[PDB]
Order: structure tokens, then sequence, then C-alpha cells
């Protein structure tokens, strides 16, 4: 454990092209941590984290367009991951094997979010609704309706009370996953919103923009709780720590930023990247953060507890 | 308003000392090469040849 | 045309190990479009360069704008146009050597050309898109001019 | 003749003012 | 001048120091000190704008106006932060605020143009710059000469269909832009200007001979490497082109800029070079996946794609498959964009007629998918044959 934070392992030329999305899970079978890397070669790549290393499991064939957004079963050995195609599909990260295929439509399937229960999967669509797919039942089984634009990012609450979507006219709104009624909307940011997340706690939504801020927003009464500044360019994805009190931040300036959501202020910023990083994520129990980008490289970061 | 209006003068000192070399005439300018001659020889090809001649 | 290759380049580095001869002296620069690396013989004495001097180089395969391919002998008088006409310092020399990353799976993706300007040497290394008039054993010029910005 | 298809792509030769330069004042 | 070689730490040190001393020194000279105070107070905003602290300098510049609510540069670069987050409303109210302070200011005039500019609005962003010109002291301002210069550049991207009004419009651009070259013969944007008519009037050569003079003067006008690459195109130097927009997009945007982005792609197209063609499509497109002319563009190279792999009976089964299915995205996506494509960009008549390409193609490619088969069964055979004539051996 490192009381400073630092580059603990990385993988050069991980794809054959730019990574647009990574989730980090945990095996509690094995205690083992897996991390998924969707990217425009087409290929879904799944990796064992295993002292300070990660060993390729898995290469997944099937996109056709790049893997735009790829997920991680909370509770089941099961990743979900879309594509440019607007295909979803479930991989069984056991065997290495597709489970089912979801042909979304060609403007119907976005970026990709398992419920905290993992019966569902949500993706945003191109007509500003939110379409939540059964896991088991691979079909579609209904649909939220922003009356927006594009949504961009979408997000469930680790509580699983709310889901929340950001579009790309930069507009928030947060969905009663009980009753399906649009609680909020939020002017949000004035330029698109690429990624969103809730706290473990479900008490904060973490939104980035386009803008280059990241906006705070408290969940239960939907305040504006804070405006954080820094990057030098658009904000591409966004990932709260288990422990509640810092996020990790990815920008096209090719650096990674932590913040304290109490100080709100940078604790510190990576500069290793050599492209644009489009997803960041902490595994399951906030000590390492792992980092992809346009540089094909996939980095993770040591942090202290 | 009459607050606002009274501390111009201010203001006017604070300026008076102030130095910038970037303006938004100079931001357009190169460094040294003048182009007037070359184009203008350029724009007068074009124009004969509008002209058919 | 028969221009094989064009653009602007800014000088990193004089002589890096040392001024080796008086009137030659090497010029370490890259470029600004093509990215392209070079190091260049000039004679340091007529055509005085200074670190930090952005030059035009124009790697030419015949100084006459219409292409009608010169034929390598020396005649100063001469009335037809000349690329000449625009351009500061002017070598000539073969082309003796290309060189790229090659493989027995797969073609080159950078390659660095050899100029042999009549004992003044020269290395323009780049991706295998830009140096594709090149081919060994072939006259070409090196036309370049100093730019007053 | 039908026009072979070309990639849909207005060319559009752009001369964009730069934005107007605030820099730090010197004394 | 640490701040203007982009040493943002040793000017935040710089800046500091000065602040801490003119606090100190305000006991001997406490009027002079105090502005000081406030031209370095402003320059270390400036300097957290650059850090892109903007809170910090949002917070500073609100403190000089304060104290000093005549320092017209504040609510600029109030006005210019609410710009860059998006929020052109209230920029245009910080600007305004300006104005009721120093209603001749250029600079103020100036922004105010520009957002009228990017909002499109010709009209009244015109009014703004004119209202500049008219004033005795900047009659012959460039910037607003090369603004409304622009204003009817702006006009020739548009496909006209009146050739007269497409000539009046290019004649009109052409003589603001060589009046301006005419009272600075230094105006790197006035020449470009001129480079930008002479191109969308057909003279690729001469525009060429233009814009070639400008990046020869400066290396820093991303508009200038733009020009370049796209007359490249013209001259079908594609190979020069494709490295251009690359360079130009690592060099002068932060971020993926989508229509240089497509530039690129058109270059790569008309390159031959398909594969990284509906890469850089991809590309494009996860970052504006609404834009209807990257999605119809994607389907036009995946059939022509697939309309290589299917003409060409050296593909192999994979290959075969592949194109197939490329080909059915093809379908899917023109047929989708003959009834959602947007009609102002592209003919939907142009989609349908691809849409129903793809059909015709699409019965041919079932059948070279038996004959891909029956090729690979017969490279199987082979490679039986080969294996037991090692064991004879």
């Amino acid at each position: 454990m490192t009381n400073q934070y630092g580059i603990l392992f990385k993988q050069e030329q991980a794809h054959d092209d730019a990574i647009w999305s990574v989730a980090w899970g945990t095996n509690k079978k094995e205690n083992s941590e897996t991390v998924v890397t969707g990217s425009l070669d087409d290929l879904v790549k799944v990796w064992k984290w295993r002292d300070e290393r990660l060993d390729l499991q898995w290469s997944l064939e099937g996109h056709q367009l790049g893997v735009v957004s790829v997920d991680i079963s909370h509770t089941l050995p099961i990743a979900a991951s879309s594509s440019l195609d607007a295909h979803i599909r479930l991989w069984d990260l056991e065997n290495g094997k597709q489970i089912k295929s979801i042909d979304a439509g060609p403007v119907d399937a976005w970026t990709l979010a398992f419920s905290p229960d993992s019966q569902y999967l949500a993706t945003g669509t191109h007509v500003g609704k939110v379409n939540i797919f059964g896991v088991e039942s691979g079909k579609k089984e209904y649909s939220l309706d922003t009356r927006g634009k594009f949504i961009l990012s979408i997000a469930y609450s680790p509580d699983g009370k709310y889901l929340a979507s950001g579009a790309i006219d930069g507009i928030i709104n947060i969905f009663d996953i009980a009753t399906g009624k649009l609680l909020h909307t939020l002017e949000g940011h004035a330029m698109p919103i690429r990624s969103l997340t809730f706290s473990p706690d479900s008490q904060l939504l973490v939104t980035a923009s386009d803008d280059g801020y990241i906006k705070i927003y408290d969940v239960q009464h939907a305040n504006l709780a804070g405006t954080l500044s820094g990057h030098a360019s658009w904000v591409l994805n966004v990932a709260f720590c288990p422990d509640d009190t810092h996020f990790v931040s990815s920008s096209s300036d090719k650096s990674v930023k932590v913040w304290d959501v109490g100080t709100r202020t940078c604790v510190h910023t990576f500069f290793d990247h050599q492209d644009q990083v489009w997803g960041v994520k902490y595994n399951g129990n906030g000590s390492k953060i792992v980092s992809v980008g346009d540089d094909q490289e996939i980095h993770i970061y040591d942090c202290p507890i | 308003r009459s607050f606002v209006d009274a501390e111009v003068d201010v203001t006017r000192d604070i300026v008076s000392r102030e130095r910038v070399w970037r303006t938004r005439t100079t931001i357009l300018q190169s460094t040294g090469k003048n182009f007037s001659k070359n184009i203008f020889a350029i724009l007068q090809s074009v124009k004969a040849r509008e002209e058919g001649r | 045309a028969g221009i094989l290759f064009e653009d602007i380049f800014d000088v990193k580095d004089i002589d890096p190990e040392g001024k080796k001869f008086d009137r030659v002296s090497r010029l370490h620069c890259e470029s600004e479009s093509f990215k392209m690396d070079l190091i260049l013989d000039v004679n340091i004495q007529i055509y005085p360069v200074d670190l930090g001097d952005k030059f035009r180089l124009v790697i030419a395969s015949t100084l006459y704008e219409d292409g009608t391919l010169d034929d390598g002998e020396y005649n100063p008088t001469d009335d037809r146009p000349s690329r000449a006409d625009q351009f500061e310092y002017v070598m000539y020399g073969k082309v003796y050597r290309i060189e790229g990353d090659e493989t027995s799976t797969e073609a080159a993706t950078r390659l660095s050309a050899y100029v042999s300007y009549g004992g003044l040497l020269m290395r323009l290394q780049g991706d295998a898109n830009n140096l594709h008039g090149f081919e060994v054993d072939s006259r070409v010029y090196l036309l370049m001019k100093k730019l007053a910005f | 003749l039908p026009e072979r298809s070309g990639v849909v792509c207005r060319v559009k030769y752009c001369n964009s003012l730069p934005d107007i330069p605030f820099d730090p004042k010197f004394i | 001048l640490h701040f203007r070689l982009g040493n943002l730490g040793e000017a935040k040190k710089y800046f500091l120091a000065s602040l801490d001393r003119a606090k100190a020194e305000a006991e001997h000279d406490e009027h002079y000190y105090n502005a000081i105070s406030v031209t370095t107070s402003y320059n270390l905003a400036r300097l957290y704008e650059a850090m892109c602290e903007f809170h910090e300098a949002e917070k500073l510049y609100k403190n000089i106006l304060r104290e000093h609510p005549n320092y017209v540069d504040c609510y600029l670069r109030l006005g210019a932060m609410a710009r860059d987050k998006g929020n052109f409303y209230e920029a245009s109210d910080w600007f305004k605020e300006a104005l009721q302070i120093n209603q001749d200011h250029p600079d103020a005039w100036s922004l105010i143009g520009n957002l009228h500019l990017a909002k499109q609005e010709w009209g009244p962003g015109q009014k703004k710059f004119e209202r500049i010109l008219k004033q005795p002291s900047t009659q012959s301002d460039t910037y607003s000469m090369l603004a409304l210069g622009n204003v009817w550049l702006q006009t020739l991207h548009q496909p006209t269909r009146d050739r007269e009004k497409e000539k009046r419009h290019q004649d009109r651009a052409l003589a603001i832009y060589k009046q301006v070259l005419r009272n600075d013969a230094k105006n790197l944007y006035a020449a470009n200007g001129i480079g930008a008519v002479l191109a969308h009037k057909g003279y690729f050569r001469e525009a060429r001979d233009v814009f070639a003079q400008v990046r020869e003067a400066t290396a820093d006008i991303s508009d200038v490497w733009l020009n370049l690459a796209h007359i490249y195109v013209e001259q079908k130097q594609y190979i020069s082109a494709v490295q251009m927009y690359e360079n130009c997009l690592r060099k002068f945007y932060k971020h993926q800029n989508t229509e240089v982005v497509l530039y690129l792609a058109r270059a790569l197209f008309k390159c031959g070079k398909l594969q990284e063609c509906k890469q850089t499509l991809l590309k494009a497109r996860h970052v504006a996946p609404s834009d209807t002319v990257l999605m119809f563009n994607v389907a036009l190279v995946l059939q022509r794609l697939a309309t290589s792999v299917l003409k060409d009976e050296k593909s192999n089964l994979k290959e075969v498959l592949n194109a197939v299915k490329e080909l059915e995205l093809a379908h899917r996506y023109f047929s989708y964009l003959s009834k959602v494509g947007d009609k102002m960009r592209f003919d939907l008549a142009l989609a349908a007629t691809e849409a129903r390409q793809c059909s015709d193609l699409l019965s041919q490619a079932q059948y070279h998918v038996a004959r891909a088969r029956k090729q690979d069964e017969e490279e199987r055979e082979l490679r039986a044959k080969q294996e037991q004539e090692k064991e004879l051996l």
C-alpha cells in the first residue's frame, strides 16, 4: 500500500485501435479481479488482474463496428457490451462464450449499464429514450422517455432506486426505477454529457461534459452541490470510489484526475497517457484505478486507502 | 450608478500603467513577411482570366 | 510537376557532435507538416544558417516547371524558366540508398532516403507514403530557401 | 449518367479569426 | 513572461510573490500599490484560467468588480468563461455589462459579434461589427473588416442555386479581403481569406499559391492547414492531404473535431483506403452519434468494402461472410436514413438508391457465400493431401 498515487502497470498496444470503455469486476467465488475492455478493433478483451499484472483470458469476437460500452455484473460472472452496430451482447466470463445477442435496431443502442440486481440492462437511444432489456429474457421489457435528444450516458444508483441519463444537449434526467416516473430534469451542462455516475451511497450524482467541468448533484433534493474545474478539454468519463469520498475523471487532455468530494480539490493528476483517455474505473475495494485511451494502452494506478 | 461612476478616475489611473503587446490588430499580423505584392499579382492573373484576356 | 517532396523544416541542431569541417556543417532538422527527420550537410560558408532557422526544402527531380527532365550536364546559358529563380540554395546529387523498417511479413512503415550531393550527404527519414518518388540511383535537386517568416 | 456516389462531405474553405487576446498585462 | 512561455507553475509563484510584495509596499504608497494589486490580480485570474481552475478565476474577477467596477476587462473574461461553458446567454449579458461601462469598447462589441456569428446569427453579428467600423477611431479596424468578409465567405459554403448571387457574394468577400490587405500588408487572415475565395471560385492553383505563402508566414493558423489539405485533395495528392489532416488534428484540437475527422475520412476514401476510412468514420461517429451524415458515410464505406470482397473471387469464406453482414448493416442504415436522414445536408433519394443497390448486391452475395464455401473446402482437401504426403516421405 503506497501513501502516494502512482502508476503500477502498463499494457502497451492492448488493442489494435482506440479503447473506448473499461469495466472492473470482482469474481466473488475466487476473490479474483477481472477487467473488461471494449475497443474499435471490434474485440471485447477480458483480463485477469493477478500479481500486479493483467493476464489476457478471452478475446470475444462478435461486434462489427467497435465496442462503445462494456459493463460487468456485480453479482454474476456475466459481462455486457454494446457496439456502434447497435447490437448488445452478453458474455459468460467463466466460459468466455456469448450467452445472448440482443438486436436493438439501427439507432436504439448506446452506452450500457447493468442494474444493481443484474436483472435488467439499460441503454441510451437516439430518440431520447432509455431502453431496458431483461438479462434473462433477452428482450426489451420497458422504456423510459425523456422526450429530449440522444442519450449519451446512463447510470444506475448502487442502491437500485434511481436511473440517471445524460443527453447530447447537456440535459440530465433522473428516473424512479420503482415507478418508472421521471423525477428530475436538470439544466445540467450546456454541452454533451458523455458520462455520469452515482456515489456508492447513492446520495451524489457526478456528471462529466464536453465543457470541461464536472458537476455534483444532491440526488435526494436534486440541488447542484458543487462544480469542479481543472481539465483542459472534454471530460470523457467519471467513476466513484467505493469509499464514497473520492472519484476519478478522465479527459481528452490526456490526463486522469482524482478528486476529493468533500474538499472539491484535485488530489492527484496522472499524465502517462499519450492520447485521449476514454475510460476510468476503480476496483471493487477502491485501492486501484484502471484507465484506457486512444493510445491503445491500459494503465493501472495504485491508490492510498 | 452614482457609486460606480465616482470610481472611474481610479481605473483610469490603473490602465495608464498597464502595457499590452498582443491586441486585436497585432494578433492578425505576420512576424515579418508582406503578402500584398505577391497576392495582388495573383489576383491580377485571375482577373485577366475572368475578363477572358 | 516532378516535385518528389516538399516541406517546411526548422533547424533543431547544428553539427551536434561538433564541427568536423569548416565550410560544411550538419543540420539536424525536423519538418512541421509531414513530420520528417532530416540530416543535411550544407556549405555553411556560402549559405550560412543558424539554429532555429526555418527553411523551405523542395527535393525536385528537375528544375524546369514544365517537368521536361534534364540530362545532367552543366550549361548556364538557358532562357527556360527554372525553379532556381525562386530558391536561394540549390544542390544536386544522387539518391544512393533507401532504407526502411522492412520485414519479411510486411513492407516498411518508415523510409530513410539517402542523397549525396557530390559528397555532401543528406538523409530524409519519414514515413513510406511521402518518399515515393525516391528511387535508388536517380538524380535529385535540393532547392531550399530560408524563410523570411 | 448516374454520378458515382461519393462521401457526403461539403468542403469548406475557412478563415476563422482568432479569439481576442486577453494576455497578462505588463506594468 | 513565464505565462507567455506556458510556464504556468512559475507564473503562479511570480504573480503571488508580486501580490504579497504589493501588500507589503502598500504601507508606503497605498494608492499606487493598490493599482498594481489590481493589475496583478487580473493577471493571476488569467493564470487560473490557463490552469483551468476557473472557479478561482471567476472568484478573483468578481472581487476585482467589487473594488473597481469600471475595470472592463474583468467583465469580458467572465463573459468569455460563460461562452466557453456554452452558456452564450449569460456570456452576452456579461459583454453587455462591459458595454454599459464603455459604450465604444471595440473588444466588447467584437466578442458580442463573435457570439452571434458562432450562433450563425449573421444579421445581428454583422450589425455588431458595423457598429465598430462606424466610429472614427476604428473606421479602419482590420478585425471588424475581416469579420464582415467572413460573413460573406460563410454564405459560399451553402449550395447556392443562383450562380449570379454566388458570384456577387464571392466578389464582396474578395473586395473586403483585398481592402484589408491594402490597409495591412502583413495581415495573415486577409491573405487566407483571399485564398479561400479563390479556392471556392475553383482557381485551385492560385489558391494553393496564396495558402502556401500564408503557411510560410505562420505555422499556428489551423484553417491554413485545412485549406492546404483541401487543395491537396482537389489536386488528387491524397497521400499528402491525409498527413496534413492527421497532423492538424494532433496539433490544434485537444478533442476530435468531427468536421476535420470527416475531411480525413473523405481523403482516405478518395485514396481507396476504405479500411482506414471506416475506422476514421467510426471514430467521428463515436463523438457525434446523432449525425446522420456520419451514419450515411459509414453505411457507404461498409457497402464499398462488401462490394470489394464480393467482387474479388480471391476472398475466402470468413471474409465473404463478414462482407455479407456488413452489406446487411449498409442496407439497414440506408433504409433508416431514407426515412430520417437530414434533407438539408443530403438527398434522401441517394440513400434510397443505395438501399436498393445493397439489396441487389445481397442477392449476388448469397451466391458468393456458396462459392466461398466450395473454395475453402477445396483448400481443406489440398491441406489434407499435403499432410498425408508428409507422412509418405
